């Protein structure tokens, strides 16, 4: 399948750092037809549910702050964010619904 | 299957040169300056130690259309820089800094002692300061400079590691900065890794990993780009014999030797490092600031270059001298105490460039349009023949958004002024865009070569 | 909704309940939970009722839609313990331009 | 200019390849392997064998590695230009070698599951006890087979299969069975004519059969889907023999799980109250050996192959598969603990069981070389890529392009050892599966003439002189 | 001769010898002589390159003769088995006995063929693999060409 | 180790006469042989350069004889003491098909 | 401090930091004598040649 990727496990970010993560599909993700990247991913932290983080990548769910904004198409994808924060930390899972079934990342606890 | 540049290469017969202002540059020899509380440093350290490493900032030639156009096509070809020549200001009467550390791990001498020594105290940490190798060099090309150097090695889980055991061991083979560690040959390395005690050495050298060329691999490029050029020069052996004081890593085999006693029945330091000495200088040592040159070189780069951009690099000791400052608080006693006088310094430093150039010109062919695609298609990318016809008409306005009903709220897209993707990489920068000119006549120097062309100097 | 012990073995009957709102809207869905962080997927079923099915649960996880009751359902039988996790209900949607997934909302788990 | 014109359908392998003028071989010495038929020896406590298993009843694989031909070594190579063209090995013909004189082996189980003899029975026999399994032995169905291709040989099997989730599987229900291929391994058993399956998820006795397949799955060659595979690569020849017959009449004891439906037959009383086991299994018999049937010890020609890969071993590899039944005896041999004592005691003695094994192979080859253009480049890296990447792909442009490349600080490091405890990456594809393993690489000759096989390649073809 | 050749050298140059500590104890903030071992490790660093010509030998008695006078060992690896040409030595040949283990290994017997200077000892690489046929891939090569000229090429 | 120990490298060539050429033809295999000819040789050293040393904690040693105020002291046991020393600089190169011979 | 560990005793206070070299003029020789010997001009780098 794509059980998406992120590994190796361990890695952080300071007062002020941008965030490093990298989840990549095994699959290419330039695709055919459709052509509009098709992506997935959450946010598991202490104290509420594990929630989506990231839906297309150029548009964003409200009740999720602009922070995070990613970069790249296809396999593996860049992100940037201006200021990193608290709430950043966090288990940040990934996804890909298009052929399902649903796999999961191999996982951004950054 | 590389070949030479210059099988496809189409040269011009047309020169430009540029040459810097010059280098202003100075700082402090042993640590840098920030306020107490803060990091935020005040003044640089700044040392020759610091290795030497500048970088070149140049505007795209085709930018420049010409009082002839004529001659070829913008389109059907490129249009690129040759570096035909180059020099280095170097100014400074030539000079010596020199140091050590005010604690020191030291045992003593080996040579001289009428009698073993006494015992030992423990942190019997010295003052002692030592010189160098005695060294110049230059290097240059076009890609990065990479220095390789030790590192500790990867325990593997056989041996239970035991407290303080020794680290496995590396080289470790990794990008050159500018103001990076020279060795005096104590190893490229850090021993702020790889050593515990940061009492064994010259501050600045406890600072960071000393670094050293590879020609080797750099030899090793498919295309010996990351420099075609350098040269490399030194002098230097030992001035004395010293040895370490410090706790046992482990112990000569009996059968090596006898057996002593009282006195005697106790062991002399296997810890034994040399104090080393550096040479005298000359005049003629010199390599510097003198007309400077190829043609041919070891690789099928000659001149090749690109993203208008090179990497510059250089050491020297030569000049390593500082100086300090008295600073009297008060002058107004007029009879003497130490007490009145603290103590400054930096190191002043002084260079400048001059090059010479040529541009040549590229037609396309799959070769061309692969072969460096192949080779590097970045360039390309700066070329716009790399296509890539999209997709993608439409979409829809919608407005307003300020009516406080919500549509989603937008976009972010500064994203990528990013394009060097080294840029992390942070060393020492020079843009040179607009200094090009034409005449050598008006150029200090390359006219020079215009001598060494000969060529009839052209009349008024 | 309401699941809890269960021995493996035998089978395994669970539900996933609506909160206010019209059932029939949108996608629906069943999940568990893995504890090494590597999260593992149940079920899933058509708005038509076709089975969302993997290489696994193919006809295996037995699920009962019920739009009525507001209420997703799932039966099991001759329990794999495999299967042991803290499951999960979820829904679908539908977001209708970029072509790139948000979701509203889940079960109770 | 722009990628081609071209589909894929297969074409005979003789549409583009061009065949040489010269020969070669080369061949082994012999290989011997020596091991015990039942079951493999391991130290008690340890999981390290001691001893291997090893019978005749086990498949053997065998891969041999040929050297890059563009590397090697002609009196003549004017013929071709390595700018333009390839070099690969075309096998011509192939032998096998096997000296052992012929036997039967044999194998058995000490408590094998098993009611009674329904061959003839003179009265109602008795009614299930608790643990009436006995030991028995019994002869193989006899086999001769031989496989070659490029492609390893793809077996299939029966096996339990996920039951499609209605009814919840009760303990004690029969689990719904899938055909199943996969690829054939060595050390791999022979099917006794009880069926290529699982016995070890699907019986749980464990007593059903003989040791040497209890634990294993037997498999069987699908030449089906081996012959449905497009390129032939598989393999593109074969050869078979095997034969059986019945023995004796036995049931299984156990439980019935499946009754019989009454109408079927009448109810009975007293002794016929009970309905004996239905439960029958045949004894597998193999009959006696001749040399005749022998596949082994002679030459073989090929030209016209049904695949249409004709001889043609990608990747300098070359698979053969070999079973043989006729060779199986087991040798036994006896210790004595005691050399003392004038009367036979049996407590004196340690009875061993230890097998043979004899291989050789003599291989014939034909030297070929490839043309290229786009359709070519096209068709293959259609049909595999990955041969062009051991290739040069003889350019990547039309001047070689290269990839910023590999020079290294490694071949002897430092002793940290992630600088190597990690040679070498990529792959063998299928290193995760094992089987016998020769190189041939240093064994080739330029002349037949030395050889008991090659003349004959002159001889059938006849020699005419022997120039280049 | 004997596809064998031998380099030695020896360099006192780069003797410099790196000395490390390891902390025993990371805690304490007072210096102590105690809390670090001491270890000494010595770098090396060599490669080598190496151009080679290739030649061929015509043969005649006097040829034969004249060699077989200054070492015979090497017609061994020829052919010429025997002095002249026929080709080679005809008792048996090859042969294994192992594949798994049990048996009295293979090794059991000595190894029959031999560099003798077996016994003595020394350090040991192995090129069989790497050569290539066209100089200019490599940096000191085109030197030799360069030594030589000889320039022109395709496109 | 250490760089005073001597190196000896060995180094093997394949047969050349198994191996061929991209045209063969110029020549009988049978009638000759094929044998390597060593025309050009290069050492690489990358190290960046520096003296190492050596010594000995304990040396039979008297006292210095370059300067003495007063006529020396009495003869104890066991007077060795911890000093060390470098080695003579040196450079050397050597080749060959027959190993090299020392003596001593 | 971080870029050395605390000493004690003797080691209680850091000495100067300070250091300076002495420098050491050389072996001097008649050769490097530049002087008393002619010179000869036709070409300088200026444009000037020989003018005043």
């Amino acid at each position: 399948d794509i059980v998406m990727s992120q590994s190796p496990s361990s890695l952080a970010v300071s007062v002020g750092e941008k965030v490093t993560m990298s989840c990549k599909s095994s699959q290419s993700l330039l695709y055919s037809n459709t052509q509009k990247n098709y992506l997935a991913w959450y946010q598991q932290k202490p104290g509420q549910s594990p929630k989506l983080l990231i839906y297309w990548a150029s548009t964003r769910e409200s009740g999720v702050p602009d922070r995070f904004t990613g970069s790249g198409s296809g396999t593996d994808f860049t992100l940037t964010i201006s200021s990193v924060k608290a709430e950043d930390l966090a288990v940040y899972y990934c996804q890909q619904y298009y052929s399902y079934p649903l796999t999961f990342g191999a996982g951004t606890k950054l | 299957k590389v070949v030479s540049t210059d099988e496809y290469v189409a040269r011009t017969n047309i020169y430009y040169h540029a040459g810097t202002s010059r280098l202003l540059a100075v700082g402090h020899p042993y640590f840098p300056i920030k306020k107490p509380n803060n990091n935020k440093i005040l003044v640089p350290k700044v040392s020759g130690l610091q290795y030497r490493v500048f970088r070149i900032h140049l505007p795209d030639p085709n930018k420049f259309g010409f009082p002839d156009t004529s001659f070829y096509n913008p389109d059907t070809q490129r249009l690129v820089w040759a570096c035909v020549g180059v020099e280095v200001g170097r100014g400074q009467p030539l000079g010596v800094g020199i140091s050590g550390h005010p604690l020191l791990n030291k045992l003593d001498d080996t040579e001289n002692a009428s009698a073993y020594a006494a015992n030992a105290g423990v942190d019997n940490r010295e003052c002692i300061s030592m010189d160098y190798k005695q060294t110049q060099l230059c290097l240059i090309g076009c890609k990065p400079p990479i220095g390789e150097h030790w590192g500790k090695g990867s325990p593997c889980t056989n041996v239970a590691v035991n407290p303080g055991d020794c680290p496995p061991l590396e080289l470790i083979n990794t990008v050159i900065q500018d103001g990076d560690m020279v060795d005096t040959g104590f190893g490229a390395m850090d021993f702020t890794t790889l050593q515990a005690n940061k009492s064994e050495v010259p501050l600045d050298i406890c600072t960071s990993i000393c670094k050293y060329p590879d020609y080797i691999k750099m030899v090793s490029e498919p295309y010996g780009d990351s420099l075609f050029f350098y040269l490399r020069r030194e002098q230097m052996f030992v001035r004395h014999l010293f040895n370490r004081a410090g706790a046992v890593g482990e112990n000569v085999p009996d059968d090596l030797y006898i057996k002593g006693s009282g006195s005697t029945a106790n062991l002399a330091s296997s810890n034994y490092f040399p104090t080393p000495s550096g040479s005298m200088v000359t005049s003629d040592a010199q390599i510097f600031n003198k007309p400077y040159w190829l043609q041919r070189a070891q690789g099928h780069n000659n001149g090749i270059c690109w993203g208008n951009q090179l990497f510059v690099t250089v050491v020297d000791t030569t000049r390593s001298t500082n100086m300090s400052l008295c600073a009297a608080i008060s002058t107004s006693e007029t009879t003497y105490k130490n007490t009145n006088f603290k103590e400054y310094l930096r190191h002043g430093e002084e260079y400048d460039l001059q090059f010479i150039f040529q541009l040549c010109k590229i037609t396309l062919t799959a070769d061309v349009m692969t072969y460096i695609h192949s080779m590097n298609s970045t360039i390309l990318e700066d070329w716009n023949f790399g296509l890539q016809p999209p997709p993608g008409g439409t979409l829809e306005d919608t407005y307003r958004f300020v009516t406080s009903q919500a549509i989603a709220c937008q976009k972010h897209t500064p994203p990528a002024p990013k394009e060097d993707p080294l840029k992390k990489y942070t060393f020492w920068e020079v843009n040179l865009k607009e200094k090009f000119s034409a005449d050598l006549d008006q150029f200090p120097l390359g006219r020079k070569f215009l001598l060494q062309a000969g060529l009839k100097a052209k009349p008024k | 909704s309401g699941g809890g012990l269960v021995k493996p073995g035998g089978s395994l009957k669970l539900s996933c309940e609506a909160s206010g709102f019209t059932f029939s809207s949108y996608a629906m869905s069943w999940v568990r939970q893995t504890p090494e962080k590597r999260l593992e997927w149940v079920a899933s079923i058509s708005s038509g009722g076709n089975t969302h099915y993997p290489d696994s649960v193919k006809g295996r996880f037995t699920i009962s839609r019920d739009n009525a009751r507001n209420i997703l359902y799932l039966q099991m039988s001759s329990l794999r313990s495999e299967d042991t996790a803290m499951y999960y209900c979820a829904r679908g949607l539908y977001y209708g331009y970029d072509e790139g997934s948000d979701f509203d909302y889940w079960g109770q788990g």
